[PDB]
């Protein structure tokens, strides 16, 4: 192939030029995200039965639509959470590959099949199936300064004109809402409903009849009489648009003539559907509306979209309207794949600098800086073809390939400006000889790393589908990198090379370069008797690589695992909980402490904050809260006492100090929708018929048994809520009809008094909104206002809730948890800093062997693939070893050669496991990516100096130690241009703080580690290893 | 309210003996109420969480304690079924024939449950038979809807 | 899959015109060889078991875990589920001047759960310090007290 | 028996208003007749699969 | 597959069982086609021993 | 005409302005991919021009 393209050079360009063109054509088309979408598709079942308990929902709706979720396709979870609010959410979880469309059909289905199941008061309201991915692209907040607006009325003017004007925006998904848009309210007050011998029911039928929409027909209708000239719709009394008509509707007339309307009973006004959930910005009261993005769709264009839109649209709207943006994540993605470009830029600049340092030739310079942009190009439309996207994957995975790139550039120039001097040849013989050297070892060497690499992409869970990114990436950049070796550098060496004079090894004039070169020769010499004495003395620096090996070993044991850094995304997240029974106006209370605290003591580093009440983090309870905590420009927080790393922990250190209230400041995860902390999600379930009760017993029990065994379980906490008071009306069916009174009428009043009713649809500006009946607050706060309330009976005469009702206080779960129809309760934790994850599991795996009769267990979450994965690293790793060797026997055309290549693993690995340790990094996936690439580049370093050796001892007979020796001459200087041009490159990497530091670090640290010790230990063992082998063969 | 008492309740739902009493060695209220009117008593017999129910009034805790309704500890053990509660909190002067604002004895709560033993434990120590509830029933008009023939031979 | 999905967007157009005693019942639609794939039996080797007791168990405690399954399109039961089946005398409906009608709205009357409401609500007062939720009705739980039914 | 206006402010304008994030679509019409009748068009780009 | 998800899934519930009940497979048409395939792998491993 | 009244195209005249929107890079690349087979093809920036 090579020899193909030496005379026919303009052949090669236009491949060159073409897989350019394919590369330009894709950085325009190809979509950015922070992250793919790695975790397991699951699809959330959200309905709400309003003014009910947990087990009101558990037993109509949770265990209704658990029955009648058959025949769904590659299902894993039927998870359920059923809350005191009437909130019901479940959750499918299906496995990896599975279209969300697909099933999000089945389970819409299924449900549309179970609906007239549930009550006619779930259905109104609606059950709403859609993707889980909780993760927002960006939070859009709006704010009134004056103060005239609450949050209902900024959040009906976002509703009724913002909502569609984004929904349109290219590339942007679902949105989501805070708040809720205008719904017209009921308030009603007892005491006048008792004094015209009312109920909170003649008021349902007065608004179900005077706001309906009733159809009549049309005149001069066919089937029409001869001589009808006129066709015409009718239209009847229709719904109501405005709140002064719905205090003209008639409930009663009295006998006096006198005309009772709602405007003498009822207070109406147009409030939210749900008053729950309290957003505040910096105190202001606020509002706001979630986006997150389409898949196939540019994050930096949507949000720049987004922002364009809401300027379009900023004058229209009233003054006291203001529009922030508190949560953005693209402010930082911009950068992460901003500091990876300026890394290959950087890096190509630092291989034209040191091929002038070596070659001192701009034109043997400029061949890299032609061949390393073709291959990152060609990889940019390989990645374009198979759907994959720009992350901090794919962008990672082809810097830490920029050393596999420049590798297979720098050898093949070298050679033949070697050749070119030690015999006097012009270039094209020069080239159509050196290639001939190096055309079968590129080839195997493309076959060792595809082995080395692609079985990563196997790896069968959700890391599978980050380790899939990294090595689809990588196995392309090399495959690239080979061509362009055996199509256009040969090529280019054959032109744009200049001819030089025999003998002349390189010796510079003046400068630095005759120093350089004279060092360079003197050290050569130094290193080749060094080698020598090496080969004569075995044993040492034989009996030293069980020493590395056993190091290593040590080290790769006292390394913790992980899966991805955190990082400062700019903004960060805190929790508030109070205790059970908890309201609005304590957890306020807090918020506001928080966001002084945030605005007053570290106002240098933080811009703004959300506090958010009713909207937590397992849970959306009164007791619940939450904040969105926005920070400055990384310029503007300078050090490392500016980062979220130093304000969590202050803030959290303050807040201990809060009192009944526990509040935790946490950084976000790299991967929101994914679970970390190498921590566990086990749950108990009672396959017996048990209550919730015994099962609480039995999970108090476990947690008691849990605190015993610190030495490898360190916070074991139920995710869930401990039960709390609640109040039981115990109704007397006797007096409910010896009085004369109806049951369906009294709860009816009860319900529509205390928890609301939605009635009808009414109009407002075009748009339809919802018609709430509910008590004045005054009226339904605490027990002993329940006889205020006043029930009809047949007689005429009303009776209060006092004749009837008993009442009580009992002790009962406000949120009840399933896992797969079955009761349970979830359980986190984490094993202790030494210990790893599975002794943890197979730990309290045992300990839930002792619990009472009944009660089982399982794992979900991170957990359940651990267990359906484990031994497949060391399976394919294997398979992988297995095809390297023979790849590498089809090379060297031997059994036994391939050891002398196989034994430099041990020796770019410690490095990288010692770099790590110094600078207290973990066992990351970027860390393992490293690894990897160093081995390639130290058994690509290796393969062409057993390759030389073998070709001196056939080709030329020079014997074993005579041709080890003039090959580690030959390669010794690629070898330092590789590893110094990659090290430079690196170097920035660790050197980084602020933006991608976590995982530039996490990359360069272990990358630069191993690569200094492949380097330095390459270039004496695996000379030692060949004449071995050969020894001993 | 007090730090104290919350400490108190906290401990005493969870069954926590040693965290009860060196709350109490601190000068803990243990008359404390929760928003409820509960104290530790209420909670402890509430649960079943003996070895807690004997350490509160050991130390001076109201047996006869009425919450924001009217029930005391005799009501909650006595509707649930904890016998070694009941025959202690009867020891320890507790009213056996209490009312709530709702006139509902223990006998009441443990008829409507049927706990034969508890209901023996409680007409031992003078427990009225013909007490009434605001609707006009006795344990035995109980005992006779729900049908237990075992109580309408208790009762005579 | 698409053609279960446009045969069941074709029923949701017919569910509204068949009668509430179907709906009630739940509608199936689910793709399906002919033939059994297999039959998996359950027996009480000891005794002390009617078929009643192990039908339900069965229904109750292993068959929805295995229509979850994947591969599982239908899943038939060789017995039913438990269910208060209420058996009714006409010579005792008469005597005391009721009809079957009488008897059901009584149930679905007292057997009920109801959305009561929530002490301390949204929107609260100043100066609120409870909140809790209430509970008036529940399932009857038994049959005991399907008995003391009014 | 809804008039024309009665359906846009009731059925067409609250689905047009979902039907946004969705894959490759070119456009949307839509229509609301006095009878009640509505229909909402949606065309998607070439080769996709309908 | 579908057969062997089962076997597994009923092994998750046994434990849980009273005293007394009992799996039993009077109907499985699988130990038929794992049983058929390896009465003629055997076949064309006797194949090249021949 | 009158301010916030735009227009826009559907059906066939959609397709039809995409076409005379699409058919300038049409024939750009192909004549900027018969340039480089030609060049392959003989070796020469020359031949491809002429």
């Amino acid at each position: 192939m090579p020899n193909f393209f030496i005379d026919r050079p303009i052949f090669a360009w236009v491949i060159a030029i073409i897989i350019m063109l394919a590369g330009g054509l894709a950085i325009l088309k190809l979509p950015v995200a922070q992250y793919p979408t790695i975790a397991p598709p699951a699809v959330t079942i959200s309905a709400s039965y309003p003014g009910a308990d947990a087990k009101t929902v558990q037993d109509t709706v949770t265990q209704v639509i658990e029955q009648n979720m058959n025949g769904i396709d590659n299902l894993m979870y039927m998870s359920s959470n059923s809350d005191s609010t009437g909130t019901v959410q479940i959750t499918l979880t299906f496995e990896s590959g599975t279209d969300a469309d697909i099933a999000q059909v089945q389970v819409q289905n299924k449900l549309q099949l179970a609906m007239p199941l549930l009550p006619q008061e779930v259905q109104q309201q609606g059950v709403s199936v859609e993707k889980s991915s909780s993760s927002f692209l960006m939070v859009v907040g709006v704010i009134n300064t004056d103060g005239t607006m609450t949050q209902e009325d900024i959040s009906d003017y976002v509703a009724a004109n913002m909502k569609d004007a984004i929904s349109r925006t290219s590339g942007v998904g679902d949105v989501q809402l805070f708040g809720s848009q205008y719904a017209m309210r009921i308030w009603m007050n007892p005491n006048e409903l008792n004094k015209f011998q009312l109920t909170p029911v003649d008021v349902i039928t007065a608004i179900k009849a005077q706001n309906a929409q009733v159809a009549a027909g049309q005149l001069g209708g066919t089937p029409p009489v001869k001589g009808q000239q006129l066709n015409a719709s009718i239209i009847a009394q229709t719904r109501l648009t405005s709140t002064e008509e719905f205090g003209k509707i008639l409930l009663k007339v009295n006998q006096d003539g006198s005309r009772v309307l709602l405007r003498d009973v009822a207070k109406i006004e147009l409030g939210g559907e749900n008053y729950d959930i309290i957003a505040e910005f910096n105190g202001q009261p606020a509002s706001g509306l979630g986006i997150k993005l389409a898949t196939g769709a540019n994050a930096l264009d949507t949000a720049a979209a987004i922002r364009a839109e809401l300027a379009k649209m900023e004058p229209f709207f009233p003054s006291g309207l203001k529009i922030v943006y508190p949560y953005d994540t693209t402010p930082f993605v911009k950068i992460s794949i901003h500091e990876v470009v300026k890394t290959l830029v950087e890096a190509i600049i630092l291989v034209f600098l040191v091929m002038y340092l070596f070659l001192q030739n701009f034109r043997a310079t400029l061949i890299p800086t032609i061949a390393v942009p073709v291959v990152l190009l060609g990889t940019f439309a390989v990645l374009a073809a198979f759907g994959f996207s720009i992350n901090t994957l794919t962008m990672f995975g082809m810097v830490l390939a920029i050393g596999l790139l420049v590798d297979d550039a720098i050898v093949v120039v070298e050679n033949v400006e070697r050749v070119m001097a030690e015999e006097g040849l012009p270039p094209k013989e020069a080239t159509r000889k050196s290639m001939g050297q190096i055309q079968g070892a590129l080839v195997g060497i493309a076959m060792v790393l595809s082995a080395v690499f692609v079985p990563m992409a196997f790896f069968g869970g959700s890391t599978g589908a980050i380790y899939r990114q990294f090595s689809i990436t990588i196995v392309s950049a090399m495959a690239l990198s080979v061509l362009v070796a055996l199509i256009l550098t040969p090529a280019l060496c054959a032109t744009m090379l200049k001819p030089i004079a025999k003998g002349d090894h390189g010796e510079g004039k003046k400068g630095f370069f005759g120093w350089f070169n004279r060092m360079f020769e003197k050290s050569t010499h130094h290193y080749t008797d060094s080698v020598g004495g090496i080969l004569r003395s075995t044993g040492r620096y034989l009996v030293l690589y069980l020493i590395i090996v056993v190091g290593m070993a040590y080290l790769f044991v006292r390394l913790p695992s992980s899966f991805l850094p955190d990082e400062d995304q700019g903004v960060f997240m805190t929790m508030v909980q109070l205790p059970a029974g908890a309201t609005q106006e304590r957890t306020q209370k807090v918020l506001n402490e928080v966001t002084h605290y945030y605005l007053t003591k570290e106002k240098n580093n933080v811009e703004s904050v959300f506090a958010v009440n009713g909207f937590g983090f397992a849970g959306r309870g009164q007791n619940t809260g939450i904040a969105f905590v926005s920070l400055k420009d990384w310029a503007d927080r300078p050090g490392e006492e500016n980062k979220v790393e130093a304000i969590t922990m202050r803030a959290t250190r303050a807040f201990s100090q809060i009192k009944d209230a526990m509040v935790f400041a946490f950084n976000l995860p790299a991967i929101v929708e994914l679970g970390t902390a190498t921590g566990f999600d086990f749950e108990l379930i009672d396959q017996a018929g048990l209550g919730h009760e015994k099962l609480t017993q039995a999970r108090n029990q476990l947690l008691a048994e849990a605190a015993k065994h610190p030495d490898m379980l360190t916070s074991v906490r139920p995710n869930g809520l401990e039960d709390t008071p609640q109040f039981k009306i115990d109704i007397d069916q006797e007096k409910a009809q010896a009085l004369g009174v109806s049951i369906n009428d009294i709860n009816t009043t009860l319900g529509a008094a205390w928890g609301g009713s939605y009635v009808n649809d009414f109009i407002d500006r075009g748009r339809v909104k919802k018609v709430y009946v509910m008590s004045e607050a005054k009226y339904r706060m605490l027990p002993d206002d329940i006889g205020d309330w006043y029930v009809r009976a047949a007689d005429g005469q009303m009776v209060p809730f006092s004749a009837f009702s008993s009442s009580r206080w009992e002790y009962g779960s406000p949120r009840l948890e399933r896992y797969n129809g079955l009761p349970s309760m979830e359980i986190l934790g984490q094993a202790a800093p030494g210990k790893s994850t599975g002794e943890a599991m197979e730990l309290m795996e045992q300990l839930a062997s002792k619990l009472p009769t009944g009660v089982g267990y399982d794992w979900t979450g991170m957990s359940y693939q651990e267990r359906l994965s484990g031994n497949q690293a060391p399976s394919l790793y294997a398979i992988s070893l297995i095809v390297v060797f023979l790849c590498l026997a089809a090379l060297y055309e031997s059994w036994s050669i391939p050891f002398s290549v196989m034994l430099v693993v041990p020796l770019g690995v410690i490095g990288a496991l010692l770099a790590a340790t110094f600078r207290g990094l973990t066992n990351d996936v970027y860390f393992q990516v490293g690894l990897l690439t160093t081995i390639g580049l130290s058994a690509k370093n290796a393969i062409l100096i057993v390759e030389f050796a073998k070709d001196l001892m056939d080709k030329e007979g020079k014997g074993l130690i005579e041709a080890t020796l003039d090959a580690v001459r030959m390669r010794l200087r690629p070898i330092l241009m590789t590893s110094l041009a990659f090290i430079l490159g690196v170097m920035p990497l660790v050197i980084s703080t602020g933006a991608g530091s976590g995982a530039q670090n996490a990359v360069g640290t272990g990358v630069m580690g191993g690569m200094v010790t492949a380097t330095v230990l390459a270039i004496f063992f695996v000379p030692v290893f060949f004449v071995v082998v050969r020894r001993r063969f | 309210g007090s730090d104290l008492g919350k400490k108190l309740l906290e401990a005493a739902r969870a069954g926590r003996d040693d965290e009860v009493r060196i709350l109490m060695a601190n000068g803990a209220d243990v008359n404390a109420a929760d928003v409820v009117g509960w104290t530790p008593l209420h909670l402890a017999a509430y649960w079943g969480h003996l070895e807690i129910v004997e350490v509160l009034l050991k130390n001076g805790a109201d047996v006869n304690a009425y919450d924001t309704l009217g029930s005391t500890p005799l009501h909650l053990a006595a509707h649930f079924g904890h016998l070694e509660i009941v025959e202690v909190l009867l020891k320890n002067g507790a009213d056996v024939n209490a009312k709530d604002d709702n006139g509902i004895t223990p006998l009441h709560l443990a008829a409507n449950r049927g706990h034969l033993e508890i209901v023996e434990v409680l007409l031992k120590y003078g427990a009225d038979v013909n007490a009434q509830d605001k609707f006009g029933k006795t344990a035995f008009d109980i005992s006779i809807n729900n049908g237990n023939e075992d109580l309408a031979e208790i009762l005579q």
